[PDB]
């Protein structure tokens, strides 16, 4: 059998699993109830091409990306979602379990405040430090005199 | 239709005529020597040049022998000269590299080694189909 | 129900679209024609999301998923991820992954039961695939190509693979996947099946240059419309296929 | 000394990074990919004498054994012992993490 | 290519001016004149 | 004889002479054409150039590649304290202008 | 948009700042400035340059073990948008910033005891 | 007559999303040779009597130098009218968050950290214009209404800002606010010294 003929044999060959089993399919039930779209049908479904043609054509019509959002409250569909706050990313801090962690943080904060973690604390020491600073100044003046001479 | 693609934004061209780039596919060639750039204008003393996503005409200086006698269309997928994208990001790759294609934009090879540019991937759908990583 | 379509005069539908059994993703363009093809075929049965991935329109070759999950690469932005999460219902799990081979539509091909991947994906990436998609994951090459998601189209009905696949390779792959597979081409002899077409359990969308014999092959192997089966290929369409592809 | 130190920082004069060197040491597949990006007949010693730590090819086995006694090879060894700098270390330096659910 | 001085380009621009940019510019002018007249009458 | 290779002119003759401006403050050479049916409004203003900065814009330009995407653009800031109106000049038409 | 961090030094990388190096293995390196970029091209270790967060974390001069650092992360599983959730997140960010500053000052004092 | 002795703010003459014209005198460069004044090609290396010159200023008749030949002279400080400049924001000086957007909730003003370099601080109403304008810093600029009705979609676009950079332009500023800089750096030696 020539190479071209084996190629068309491999094209017409249909491979099947040896066990004869089949996978479960997941076609939704609305597909059977769908009516096929026809251009000549006067009651056809209005499409995005139709809306774009009615609102300026291609390159003029501005599509609304938030129109098909699924939210808990549909009033939120056109909000300005925050992104930056005081040099920090809001999306870095977005967490569904935020209130429990924050309340645990508040418990920890009051625990360390009760334990004394943020608490804040001699004249002879100040005197000896002032004397040492005076001595260092005199040393610097002596070095400057040596550098001059 | 000439090989110059449409819908390309302005970027810094890093590869003039005479540049040797790496050959990033498995067509057998190892390097590509630029002799022309598609869509280049006319200006006195100016060398034609191309950036990432441009089609050039390239001869093979090193590689498989029967590729060494022809001039091939090629798409530049990586460049080392830094350029800016519209998001304000200046970026560059560590080498200059391209892939051999036909004038319709379909690739001669079957695999791409290394990343390709976003510009090349967005302008040539077969390079996006044969890219493993797009940067 | 196999439909010829084009995204801005390009026949590579699978580059710009991603089709599963519960949603469709279409690239944002300068017109509504490519969106309206899918809108006409899917009349609000499953949601269609106009989406952008990493600032690019090659979402079909950058995203992978099935009816249970969706996987986007690491360069997907927070706003694109939020738009996808808001457009899709909570039944679908969306995850951004850190995989090195970020062309997920190239390196992953999957249906609702099993997923073939590029053999150099990371182990935790395989874990994320098997978790979010809920499928069995196999590392396999098809016709010596490591980009399974671009060189294979797969559904629960069946699969169409690279035309130069060996018969024993198709047998091993069909036994591994549990679905019938046929070697064929799209877009008048193109071997990039995943880049050329998208498919789910009841709809296929190919490019405009897909010829009538290979369109009938796609119809039979994916069981589209009334009286469609992969056994029609070697009995009823055998003479047509031998005449066309010899 | 360094050959042509004036253009040492050019991108066309770039050398392989240390994290790539560790990944080549840890996994032979990454090293094999790097070696497949080269041509074997154009390498010193036909590619048969390679130092992964220095990421460098050598003309002979005695040349490889020779450079191992040198201090650049020992600098590469001590740098690998310290560990190269990665994005995981970069995130840990700022206290950033990845949430995968 | 049609030049910037071409008659058809001029007619296209005149139709755009009359039908599209005109109402927008008129509404902006009404708002600005109302604000500056409020200052003038204040 | 003729030039063997064509090349366009360096520079534009429209901006001659390349001399210093006769005044530091810029001169409005032409004002918009008066339409008596319009409401009364002012045609110009003054400010002081302070510098430039960077922004991120959310672009809505249908048909463009960066449509529905974010773009980084350079912008110039002009400090504009309010002007004070102190005078009124009347102009007549003559055969000399 | 979002704020990145410099790979080399860890400073906040705002839009149109710095440069990104694209490596052929699949790595993108974002640098906030040409200083970090040129040190990277010279292959200087950030862990040894004392002006970097890498050195400071290696030397233990940054507060790294604290509960207030567990709130910022790269979220790879998106959350459906909720106005009250975003508002309480904003309030949480403000309070967490205050608590982090106070604990950082305490940490520095225990360094300088 | 109604407007005499009265202040007129910028937002009662111009409005955000309007394209205006900017009239100003350009940056001065003094006396400049032909290479930078006109963009002429440099002569080859070690060309006798100069290579930043024009080789022939009149090889043909008439026996004169023509007015169309490039000559060294004054460059810059020219009067220029540049058209079609889009207004992106008219910020109010009394607003303490006039550099804040709907998505960036940092309350900040338009002035960068350390001030505008060689200008100072913008404490009044300001106009943000896309792109560059003919003047330099401190220079008086005249903003004019466009003479004709616009023909571009860009003039009808509505501008949506997400972020305005307020980092220092006196260097590689990585911080938008002093609070951000202090939060990133931490506690310094001078903080406990004070
Ligand atoms: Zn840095």
């Amino acid at each position: 059998i020539g190479t071209r003929l084996q190629e068309v044999m491999a094209r017409i060959h249909v491979a099947t699993p040896m066990d004869g089993t089949t996978r479960e399919t997941f076609i939704p039930e609305a597909v059977k109830n769908l009516k096929k779209y026809d251009k000549n049908d006067p009651n056809r479904r209005v499409l995005a091409r139709d809306i774009e043609e009615a609102n300026g054509g291609a390159g003029v019509f501005n599509v609304d990306l938030r129109k098909d959002w699924i939210l808990e409250n549909p009033e939120w569909k056109y909000d300005k979602i925050p992104e930056i706050f005081d040099g920090k990313n809001v999306y870095d801090y977005i967490d569904p379990d935020i209130d429990a962690k924050l309340q645990a943080l508040e418990e920890e904060e009051e625990r360390l405040e009760k334990e004394g973690f943020y608490d804040e604390d001699d004249e002879e020491e100040e005197e000896i430090l002032q004397k040492a600073e005076y001595i260092r100044e005199q040393h610097a003046l002596i070095r400057n005199e040596a550098k001059m001479r | 239709k000439r090989g110059a693609p449409g819908g390309k934004l302005k970027m810094t061209l890093g590869l003039p005529v005479g540049a040797i780039m790496n050959c990033a596919d498995n067509s057998g060639a190892r390097n590509l020597y630029i002799i022309a750039v598609k869509g280049a204008g006319a200006r006195l003393n100016r060398l034609p040049a191309g950036g990432v996503g441009d089609m050039v005409m390239a001869t093979v200086k090193k590689g498989k022998p029967e590729l060494r006698k022809k001039v091939h269309p090629a798409v530049i997928v990586r460049q080392a000269k830094p350029w800016k994208r519209f998001d304000g990001v200046f970026l560059y790759f560590e080498d200059n590299a391209g892939v051999i294609v036909n004038p319709k934009g379909e690739m001669k090879g079957s695999a791409i080694t290394g990343p390709v540019g976003k510009e090349a991937a967005e302008l040539w759908p077969r390079i996006a189909s044969n890219a493993g990583v797009v940067m | 129900m196999a439909v010829r379509a084009q995204f801005e005069n390009s026949n590579e539908v699978g580059v710009f679209a991603t089709l599963t059994n519960s949603y469709c993703l279409v690239a944002l363009g300068a017109s509504e024609n490519f969106y309206s093809v899918f809108e006409a075929e899917l009349q609000d049965v499953i949601p269609i999301c106009r989406t952008t991935i990493a600032g690019t329109r090659i979402i079909g070759r950058l995203t992978a998923g099935n009816r249970k999950g969706l996987l986007v690469p690491t360069t997907t932005t927070d706003q694109e991820l939020q738009h996808l999460r808001n457009s899709l219902p909570d039944d679908i799990r969306i995850q951004r992954i850190e995989e090195r081979l970020s062309a997920l539509g190239n390196v992953i091909v999957c249906n609702d039961h099993t997923a073939l991947i590029h053999p150099d994906l990371e182990r935790e990436t395989e874990e994320i695939i098997a978790d979010v998609l809920g499928v069995e994951v196999f590392r396999q090459t098809i016709a010596d190509h490591v980009l399974v998601g671009s060189y294979m189209a797969l559904s629960n009905q069946g699969g169409l693979v690279h035309p130069k696949t060996s018969i024993q390779d198709q047998d091993e792959l069909s036994s591994l996947l549990g679905v019938p597979l046929v070697a064929g081409s799209v877009n008048r002899g193109s071997n990039v099946i995943g880049g050329g077409m998208v498919v789910n359990d009841w709809l296929a969308v190919t490019g405009l240059d897909t010829t009538a014999p290979e369109l009938s092959v796609i119809e039979s192997v994916f069981r589209l419309g009334e009286g469609a089966g992969p056994g029609a290929i070697n009995t009823s369409m055998k003479n047509t296929i031998v005449e066309s592809f010899y | 000394g360094v050959f042509a130190k004036r253009t040492m920082t050019k991108t066309r004069r770039r050398l392989r990074d240390l994290d790539q060197i560790e990944r080549d040491l840890r996994s032979p597949r990454h090293l094999q990919q790097y070696k497949e990006t080269k041509a074997a007949e154009d390498l010193p010693g036909l590619g048969l004498y390679y130092c992964i730590e220095c990421a460098k090819w050598f003309e002979s086995e005695t040349s490889l054994v020779g450079h191992r006694k040198g201090k650049p090879h020992k600098r590469r060894l001590k740098q690998l012992k310290e560990g190269a700098y990665t994005h995981e270390e970069a995130m840990a330096a700022i206290g950033y993490r990845i949430d995968n659910g | 290519a049609k030049s910037a001085r071409a008659s058809r380009i001029k007619e296209n621009h005149q139709r755009f001016k009359k039908n599209i940019a005109g109402p927008v510019e008129a509404a902006r002018l009404e708002r600005l004149s109302a604000k500056l007249m409020a200052i003038a009458q204040a | 004889s003729h030039r063997k290779y064509e090349a366009p002119r360096h520079g534009s003759l429209a901006f001659l002479p390349r001399k210093r401006a006769a005044r530091h403050r810029g001169r409005v050479k032409s004002f918009p054409k008066d339409d008596p049916k319009k409401p009364v409004h002012l045609t110009a203003a003054m400010g002081y150039k302070a510098g430039m900065t960077t922004i991120v814009r959310d672009l809505d330009r249908p048909g463009a590649k960066a449509h529905k995407k974010e773009v980084v653009e350079a912008v110039t800031i002009i400090d504009c304290p309010p002007m004070v109106v102190v005078g009124l000049v009347g102009y007549i038409e003559t055969p000399r202008g | 948009m979002r704020i990145e961090n410099c790979f080399f030094c860890g400073r906040p990388a705002w839009p149109s700042k710095g440069i990104t190096f694209m490596r052929n293995d699949g790595k993108a390196f974002r640098f906030c400035r040409s200083k970090c970029h040129k040190n990277f091209k010279m292959k200087r270790n950030p862990r040894k340059l004392k002006w970097t967060k890498a050195y400071r974390k290696n030397a233990g001069k940054e507060m790294v073990v604290d509960s207030t650092l567990q709130f910022a992360a790269r979220r790879n599983v998106p959350v459906r948008y909720n106005r009250e959730l975003w508002q309480k997140t904003l309030k949480a960010m403000e309070r967490i910033s205050e608590i982090r500053a106070r604990r950082e000052r305490v940490f520095y004092k225990k360094r300088m005891a | 007559r109604s407007l005499f002795e009265k202040p007129v703010t910028i937002d009662t003459i111009f409005e955000k999303d309007e394209m205006i014209d900017v009239i100003a005198v350009t940056k001065g460069h003094g006396f400049v040779g032909v290479t930078a004044r006109w963009g002429t090609k440099k002569l080859p290396r070690k060309t006798h009597k100069g290579l930043r010159k024009v080789a022939c200023i009149g090889a043909w008749h008439p026996s004169h130098v023509q007015w169309t030949v490039a000559r060294a002279g004054q460059m810059g400080y020219h009067h220029r009218t540049s058209v079609n400049h889009k207004i992106y924001r008219i910020g109010k000086g009394d607003d303490e968050a006039n550099a804040s957007t709907e998505t960036d909730l940092t309350k900040k003003k338009i002035t960068p950290m350390g001030g505008f370099v060689r200008y100072g601080e913008v404490n009044n109403d300001y106009v943000m214009i896309k792109g560059s304008v003919p003047g330099v810093k401190k220079r008086i600029m005249t903003l004019r209404k466009s003479l004709f009705t616009h023909t571009s979609r860009k003039a009808l676009e509505k501008v949506e800002l997400k972020w305005i950079d307020t980092s220092s332009e006196f260097g590689h500023g990585a911080f938008q606010t002093a609070a951000e800089k202090k939060q990133f750096m931490g506690t310094l030696k001078k903080d406990l010294q004070t």
